[PDB]
């Protein structure tokens, strides 16, 4: 008996939640797999956004029903953890929820289903770790290209997949980083991505260094420096304030002029101290005043203003320069040291699409990687940068975990039958949940085929037949195989075909899907409240 | 989250929690520097630098390497210049500690706070086996301090 | 309620057909605008003015849309224009017809992705073929450059002024080269300012070896005519200025007030003799100028101009080679305005202007456009923009291509050969692309007004002959003409970016399959 809203219980709300989950599934059901077809959103005012990556779609799609919000947040988390599988994980969650409900829709007690699901997830991850493929023996760049171009289909760039994979692997190997003293961690998002409409991705270029989306401050100031004198400076450049409250009171007028004089001479001497070091390149997130600009021109150095903090931090990491929030010393006097300087072979501002952007090539301290995109419109460019970010994510996963999974749905292809066999072991009722888990998880090949528009039942049956054969005659070195394809509409060996996915993708995907199913299935009543 | 750019993990760290702000001295009651003369400009600038320098130098002289600073929304918080010194001297640093958390923290890591320069002494600097910033959430970063020689009951 | 409460959705073949329809319409509304026989289009802007121009980019830029793919095409046009200047007279048309043939394979139930792969192979082969059929050309030889410009402009209103236009563009572009990049100097098209002044005739417009300032002498005394002026660029204001640090003064003795009043006067003076110590002649600033400093400079017989736009300051500096200065005490003779062949202030009629001509080796220059009225002048300057853009593209690439659709037909039969050697399902899309290319010459024909079918057949059959690839379509005769003697030539990069963006448009649109509205964020 609650004001400002009714309540729904039992079958009604269960069916409602399944209905919402199926809706969300069908929202993205058409954007997965090497024949996935991307989505696009007329926002409300024309600023459209083409994208096939599911998490982006979910974030940009307003949602009101609770369970759908749950799925959206799950997709966002998955993106924060893998990069793709938002192609997949939402579908997995929805399908598992659907079949679990179908069991419950009869009578079956939910907690039994939950326990069965938990067992299913644990069994599945164990079987995957018995199904793993190790890349260490395999050629590094080879499998990296494979995983990349595997992710590259279902995207705008899958056609140029070969070139794009080459570029991506080069960048990621160039962004090596020594971690906690025992880990070669590779930072995603460390590589810099800039979009620039114009030429095709054919002409999109990899930068053996770092690239700036900034401009030269003073037109008279030069354009290219073949020398590596690069200094960073957080400390802004203005004729300084008194900066807290310091009122200036005059009882002897004879000194106002000299006061004003040093009001700029302070910045003048700071600049001269900087330049006497011989630094020819300066960057600054803070403001840059014309006073400094003209001094720099007379010195002929390089100056950039209003640069984003992350970019300059990356600059310090690459060139080996030191981020400097100010000028100071262990002693009070403000000095500057050449040791603070970073180096790079040549720094150029260049005109791409009549917009001058600043390039930094071959920092000697630490190799950096940046990528420039070229395309027709801003829509294609930013959707492809989303794609590339996913690419770098998956390659990072591959390097971090020397372990790979055969792509194209071999995962659930094996999993369905293996869990089917394992189900009879339990003997309880929960093997019914196990079997439904398997059958639902069989959705990925179904969606693959339908988006590829051929007889899906026959492909799925052939897949299951091959895997079941792989579960007969345990001499499976010549009887264990793995694979599935779409372009020819018939099975293959993805291991030979190079269709690979990182293990963590499927692992974390199944785990999060199981958690989502547990959360939503335990629902049996919503109670609404009209707002204040 | 941390506020130092460069320090992420510290080993055998000695912890100290400090309440008084690290910035230009601003009195409880209204105050203001008057400028009327010649050397006043550089004397000021040099001397707030010297004051912050004395602060940080004493902090190091105690041997601490991990800094804890509470909220001071009423007035200046930790100044940027002091952050520069600390990062120069390689000290782990944290801003924005909620006043309600202070009792819990001092119970746990076993470290009574310090609210004036003089009382800050190696006697009170707490010690913990390890303290650093874990990285989860992809980039959602969190602080852990595992192992303390003074086992708090919390 | 489940999804978003008033967000529409649409799916599948309906969406594909709708997007194809939108693209076809976009192409159609411009198909008449291409060719030397072209039409002339004028626009009603939202806020009152009148805009008339052949250039497709502006035409589309003055279009708002509701269907999204149309907006995508709009952006595509604007990008191609930005990068190359023209071709937008053709790019969207080519993209639309590309899509129109493309859709014919959708009801073949042919899934889009394979067609996309076919398109990518098509682009690769087209690029290769065009590179095979280029002609390198000298860049120094002036009259060939003029011919190129005439070719690239004889589609818009300036055609009848071809000689003047080509001379203008060549002069402007040639003299803009910042050689400070070693042998990798770059020209820039933001120092080539364009000024529209009404009155006069097109014939009166000319290249001024310098800059144009729409300002006037501040005081009567400064001479309006000087042979060899010296120029100083003061970025800073020349007057007394706020003490930035909220300073205050508390005087007690009587003389003090008048004394501080004298002090700012003295500061102004200080700046003045600091300037005059360098024996300048011309004072320029983006900021204001004190009338007292104006007095002192007058006493030194020095011309002063106040409050000029910063870009204008930069262009003046590049004109007289001097560098801008913001500190008079730090003024250096290295920034003396040497290299001004003549300083003058004329009257265009009810308005003073500033002429700084006859520089030694001017690197900056602005073009003086003098025509009939501001809208025609705007059309003229748009055409000039396109011309000088393609000229710079040539100075980046000395490779040329025979236009008039000739290159298109070469590509056509080349892809036809590749297709008949390239059996497979993708074959049909490949030759479909080939056939879709043929429509640029077609549109040329209709805009001419000749027998499109018979002319096109004669063209294609002619171009099965390997001995000749230079056979194209004349704009006016509507007859097959080998391009060499006709001379309509174009820079390679133009047509490159053309096809390249075209197939990008194709892939981007063909991957689309669903619509979602009402994001509200």
């Amino acid at each position: 008996l609650s004001v400002f809203g009714d309540r729904s219980t039992g079958e009604t709300i269960r069916s409602q939640n399944v209905m919402a989950a199926a809706s969300i599934a069908n929202i993205v059901k058409s954007s997965l797999g090497p024949v996935g077809l991307d989505k696009m959103l007329v926002d409300d005012i024309g600023d459209v956004t083409i994208t096939n990556d599911g998490a982006t779609i979910l974030k940009l799609l307003e949602v009101e029903h609770p369970a759908a919000k749950v799925l959206c947040e799950l997709a966002d988390l998955q993106d924060k953890e893998v990069g793709d599988g938002t192609t997949s994980v939402v579908i997995i969650a929805a399908e598992l929820l659907k079949n679990a409900d179908e069991l419950v829709k009869q009578k079956i007690h939910p907690t039994s289903v939950i326990s069965g699901y938990r067992l299913a997830c644990k069994e599945a991850v164990r079987y995957i770790n018995e199904n793993l493929i190790v890349n260490t023996d395999e050629l590094g760049r080879d499998c990296l290209i494979n995983a990349a171009k595997t992710s590259m289909s279902s995207k705008i760039i899958g056609i140029n997949g070969d070139f794009f994979a080459n570029m991506v692997v080069d960048a990621v190997l160039a962004i090596k980083y020594t971690d906690i003293r025992g880990q070669p961690r590779y930072p995603v998002n460390s590589v810099n991505i800039l979009k620039a409409h114009g030429r095709s991705q054919m002409e999109s270029m990899l930068i053996s260094g770092y690239a700036l989306n900034c401009v030269v401050g003073s037109q008279g100031m030069p354009k290219r420096i073949v020398n590596a004198k690069i200094a960073c400076l957080d400390f802004s450049l203005q004729k300084t304030k008194m900066k807290l409250g310091v009122q200036v009171v005059i009882t002897d007028p004879e000194k106002l002029d000299q006061i004003r004089q040093r009001e700029s001479d302070i910045t003048k001497e700071r600049i001269q101290k900087i330049l006497a070091t011989g630094a020819n390149v300066i960057l600054t997130t803070g403001g840059i005043d014309d006073m400094c600009l003209k001094y720099f021109v007379e010195a002929g150095a390089m100056a950039v203003r209003r640069v984003l903090k992350r970019d300059l931090k990356r600059i310090a990491k690459a060139s080996g320069a030191t981020i400097l929030s100010t000028l100071a010393n262990l002693e009070g006097e403000e000095t500057f040291e050449a040791a603070m300087l970073g180096q790079a072979e040549e720094v150029v501002q260049e005109r791409i699409c009549d917009d001058e952007l600043i390039l930094i090539k071959n920092t000697k301290a630490r190799t950096s990687a940046s990528i420039i995109l070229r395309g027709a419109n801003d829509f294609m460019c930013d959707e492809m940068e989303r794609s590339l970010h996913d690419a770098l994510c998956v390659v990072k996963r591959v390097l971090e975990s020397k372990s790979v999974v055969p792509g194209g749905g071999a995962v659930e292809a094996a999993l369905s039958i293996y869990l089917e066999n394992y189900a009879t072991s339990m003997g309880s009722r929960e093997q019914l949940a196990i079997a439904e888990f398997a059958r639902s998880l069989l959705v990925i090949p179904n969606t693959l085929a339908v988006n590829a528009a051929q007889d899906s039942t026959d492909l799925v049956a052939k897949l299951r037949a091959f895997h079941n054969e792989a579960q007969v005659n345990p001499e499976r070195k010549n009887l264990k195989w793995i694979g599935l394809d779409l372009s020819n509409g018939k099975p293959r060996d993805n291991k030979q075909a190079g269709v690979f996915e990182p293990t963590i993708v499927k692992v974390k995907s199944l785990k999060f899907a199981t958690e989502a199913a547990i959360t939503i299935l335990r629902i049996d009543d919503l109670i609404k409240l009209h707002p204040e | 989250k941390v506020s130092n750019s460069g320090i992420t993990r510290v080993e055998k760290a000695k912890i100290g929690l400090i309440q008084f702000c690290l910035s230009a001295p601003k009195t409880d009651m209204d105050n203001q520097i008057v400028v009327s003369d010649y050397a006043q400009m550089d004397r000021v600038l040099r001397e707030e630098r010297a004051y912050i320098l004395n602060l940080v130098k004493q902090i190091k002289k105690t041997g601490c390497n991990v800094l804890l600073i509470q909220k001071s929304i009423l007035r200046d918080a930790l100044s940027d210049l002091a952050l520069h010194f600390l990062n120069k001297m390689k000290i782990m640093v944290i801003k924005d500690i909620e006043r309600e958390d202070i009792e819990f923290i001092c119970k746990t890591i076993g470290t009574k706070p310090v609210a004036h320069i003089d009382q800050f002494t190696a006697d009170m600097l707490g010690s913990a086996e390890l303290a650093e910033e874990v990285n989860l959430n992809g980039s959602g970063k969190l602080l852990k301090i595992t192992g303390c020689a003074s086992p708090g009951k919390t | 309620l489940v999804l978003s409460q008033n967000t529409k959705r649409e799916s599948g073949r309906k969406v594909q057909s709708g997007n194809i329809n939108a693209a076809k319409t976009i192409a159609d509304i411009i198909r008449t605008c291409l060719g030397p026989k072209s039409m002339m289009k004028m626009l009603l802007d939202p806020m009152g003015g009148i805009v008339m121009t052949n250039d497709g980019n502006a035409i589309l830029r003055e279009i708002q849309v509701q269907h999204p793919a149309a907006k995508s095409m709009i952006e595509i046009s604007r990008t191609q224009d930005e990068e190359v200047g023209d071709g937008t007279t053709s790019v969207i048309i080519l993209a639309g017809e590309m899509l129109s043939v493309a859709e014919h394979f959708l009801e073949q139930q042919m899934h889009p992705t394979v067609v996309i792969s076919a398109y990518r192979k098509a682009l690769d082969d087209m690029i290769s073929t065009l590179k095979k059929i280029s002609i390198p050309v000298d860049i120094s030889d002036s009259d060939m450059m003029l011919n190129i410009i005439n070719s690239s402009i004889t589609t818009k209103a300036i055609s009848r002024w071809s000689s003047l236009a080509c001379n203008i563009a060549l002069d402007a572009v040639k003299m803009v080269q910042f050689e400070e990049n070693g042998r990798k100097e770059i020209d820039i098209k933001k120092y080539a300012r364009v000024e529209k002044i009404p009155g006069g005739i097109i014939e009166d417009s000319c290249v001024l070896r310098g800059v144009m300032i729409n300002k006037d002498v501040t005081h009567p005394r400064m001479r309006r005519y000087i042979k060899n002026p010296r120029i100083v660029l003061l970025d800073s204001s020349l007057e007394y200025k706020k003490g930035e640090s909220q300073t205050d003064i508390e005087i007690t003795r009587e003389e003090d007030f008048t004394r501080i009043l004298q002090m700012e006067e003295e500061y102004i003076q200080q700046l003045c003799e600091d300037i005059i110590q360098l024996k300048p002649d011309v004072v320029i600033t983006e900021k204001g100028i004190s009338d007292l400093a104006q007095h002192y400079l007058m006493r030194a017989n020095i011309t002063a101009i106040r409050r000029v736009r910063k870009t204008d300051n930069n262009r003046i500096a590049r004109a007289c080679g001097a560098r801008i200065v913001s500190r008079p005490e730090e003024l250096r003779e290295d920034d003396v305005g040497t290299g001004a062949g003549l300083l003058e202030i004329k009257k265009i009629g009810d308005e003073y202007f500033t002429f700084i001509t006859d520089c030694k080796d001017p690197k900056a220059c602005t073009i003086l456009l003098r025509g009939a009225s501001k809208e025609i002048l705007s059309e003229v300057e748009r055409n000039l923009q396109d011309a000088m853009q393609v000229c710079r593209n040539v100075l980046l690439d000395p490779q040329l291509v025979p236009g008039g659709g000739a290159s298109e037909m070469a590509v056509a039969h080349a892809l036809t050969e590749k297709s008949k050697a390239m059996t497979g399902v993708e074959q049909w899309p490949y030759r479909a692309v080939a056939q879709a290319l043929e429509v640029i010459p077609r549109t040329l024909i209709q805009n001419c007004g000749a027998s499109t079918i018979r002319l096109l057949t004669s063209l294609r059959a002619k171009h099965t002959q390997e001995n000749c690839e230079t056979w194209g379509v004349n704009g006016e005769t509507g007859t097959l003409v080998d391009m060499k003697e006709l001379g309509i030539w174009e820079p390679l990069a133009v047509k490159l970016q053309t096809y390249k963006t075209a197939v990008e448009t194709a892939v981007l649109l063909l991957r689309i399959d669903d619509i979602v509205s009402g994001h509200k964020k």
